[PDB]
């Protein structure tokens, strides 16, 4: 199987700023890459469209994916409320870094990072499932408006989002 | 610390 390709459209406080692609290592992890693509097409009834970065630390990750609370406590998965850490084959090997946020062993719901830095202390925790293609100086300019605890400067929104192929 | 977490958040 080819590996699948998202994008998201995203946006500053209403504004538009540009689009980011993932490319999906489903060739890898096929649950957890087919959990974030349909999560991104709304295929299910659900989905990232017009949720938002919710935690961003500068010169670290930027975290999305709860859709539900939009604070961190909230998200589900296309297969239920949690699903299992599928494989921790792929690391965190730096910026780009497509990767699920969770809440201990085989919490993952739909929460996710991108990195901006290579997080190596993640390795074997969280299930690295893609990484960035096309628009890292979008996720750079999204960085910009986080700070230290993680809070927004500006509401950073998926505008829109679904399959490229 | 540097931690990406859903729910509790620690240092």
């Amino acid at each position: 199987m080819v590996n699948p390709t998202v994008f998201f459209d995203i946006a500053v406080d209403g504004e538009p700023l540009g689009r980011v692609s993932f490319e999906l290592f489903a060739d890898k992890v096929p649950k957890t890459a087919e959990n974030f693509r349909a999560l991104s097409t709304g295929e299910k009834g659900f989905g990232y469209k017009g949720s938002c970065f919710h935690r961003i630390i500068p010169g670290f990750m930027c975290q999305g994916g709860d859709f539900t609370r939009h604070n961190g406590t909230g998200g589900k998965s296309i297969y239920g409320e949690k699903f299992e850490d599928e494989n921790f084959i792929l690391k965190h090997t730096g910026p780009g870094i497509l990767s699920m946020a969770n809440a201990g062993p085989n919490t993952n719901g739909s929460q996710f990072f991108i990195c901006t830095a290579k997080t190596e202390w993640l390795d074997g925790k969280h299930v690295v499932f893609g990484k960035v293609k096309e628009g890292m100086n979008i996720v750079e300019a999204m960085e910009r408006f986080g700070s230290r605890n993680g809070k927004t400067s500006k509401k950073i929104t998926i505008a829109d989002c679904g399959q490229l192929e | 610390x540097l931690l990406v977490x859903a729910g509790l958040v620690l240092a």
